[PDB]
């Protein structure tokens, strides 16, 4: 049940 | 947290968010203490027991958060690891003995309204608030009930107990490292911390300085909120050379 | 440095900064006798 986050911070 | 209600919006500026990148979840809480570096429980990283052992990489902190689930954009930031480091006597074989670590971030984080750090306690200042009855606070994004999870950040004050009566509610060897809190069956009050509140802070307020410091971390309880147990949290002013340490060698 | 902190650590911005209380510090306060 997360938001994604920006793609940015998983690298 | 059982029996806590929801936190107000930078009620606890210094409280973080480990997040798994893989799956994306909630892992455990930790607390911001300078702007490079992050305060949790070593269990919530390493626990050779069920094959546990995260590294940097696989780690995201989040911090300035209310919300649980959502990203809370423009609000909260989110840092990646450089280091962990874990103390060198944690003791994960038999009673989470110095369950502390500490993690530097890639880069510092900028303070807001939502993000500030908490204060470590000194020798008068734990000497004067580590007495049993007095309260501290717990927070977090934990289970509700032992057996779901809340929207926003819960909050909780436990008094501390003393010592005899937590030897006393558990098998498990307790050691200088470590104090309980709880309320007594005989109390009428009811809270504790749960599973996925570990690594976060138990923290007072000072009556001589109106700061905020981190006395405990959340580390372990027998099942949550049950009558005649306590919760168990890291001791931090006894860690703390440890942390001054690695902070001023790293 | 440590000992404190951040030299400013535990003032938070919405509350002790502004001289605002949040819903339940006084139980903590009143628990120091
Ligand atoms: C999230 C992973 C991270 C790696 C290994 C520990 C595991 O975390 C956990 C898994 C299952 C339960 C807990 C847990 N139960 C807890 C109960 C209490 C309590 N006072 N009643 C507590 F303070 C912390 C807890 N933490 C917990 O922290
Ligand atoms: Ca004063
Ligand atoms: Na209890």
């Amino acid at each position: 049940d997360f938001e994604e986050i920006p793609e940015e911070y998983l690298q | 947290i059982v029996e806590g209600s929801d936190a107000e919006i930078g009620m606890s500026p210094w409280q973080v968010m480990l997040f798994r990148k893989s799956p994306q979840e909630l892992l455990c809480g930790a607390s911001l203490i300078s702007d490079r570096w992050v305060l949790t429980a070593a269990h919530c990283l390493l626990y050779p027991p069920w094959d546990k052992n995260f590294t940097e990489n696989d780690l995201l902190v989040r911090i300035g958060k209310h919300s649980r689930t959502r990203y809370e954009r423009n609000i909260e930031k989110i840092s990646m690891l450089e280091k962990i480091y874990i103390h060198p006597r944690y003791n994960w074989r038999e009673n989470l003995d110095r369950d502390i670590a500490l993690m530097k971030l890639k880069k510092p984080v900028a303070f807001s309204d939502y993000i500030h750090p908490v204060c470590l306690p000194d020798r008068e200042t734990a000497a004067s608030l580590l007495q049993a009855g007095y309260k501290g606070r717990v927070t977090g994004w934990g289970n509700l009930k032992e057996t779901g999870q809340p929207s926003v950040l819960q909050v909780v004050n436990l008094p501390i107990v003393e010592r005899p009566v937590c030897k006393d509610s558990t098998r498990i060897r307790i050691t200088d490292n470590m104090f309980c809190a709880g309320y007594k069956p005989d109390e009428g009050k009811r809270g504790d911390a749960c599973e996925g509140d570990s690594g976060g802070p138990f923290v007072m307020k000072s009556p001589f300085n109106n700061r905020w410091y981190q006395m405990g971390i959340v580390s372990w309880g027998e099942g949550c909120d049950r009558d005649g147990k306590y919760g168990f949290y890291t001791h931090v002013f006894r860690l703390k050379k440890w942390i001054q340490k690695v902070i001023d060698q790293f | 440095t440590f000992g404190s902190g951040e030299a400013d650590c535990g003032l938070r911005p919405l509350f002790e900064k502004k001289s605002l209380e949040d819903k339940t510090e006084r139980e903590l306060l009143e628990s120091y006798i």
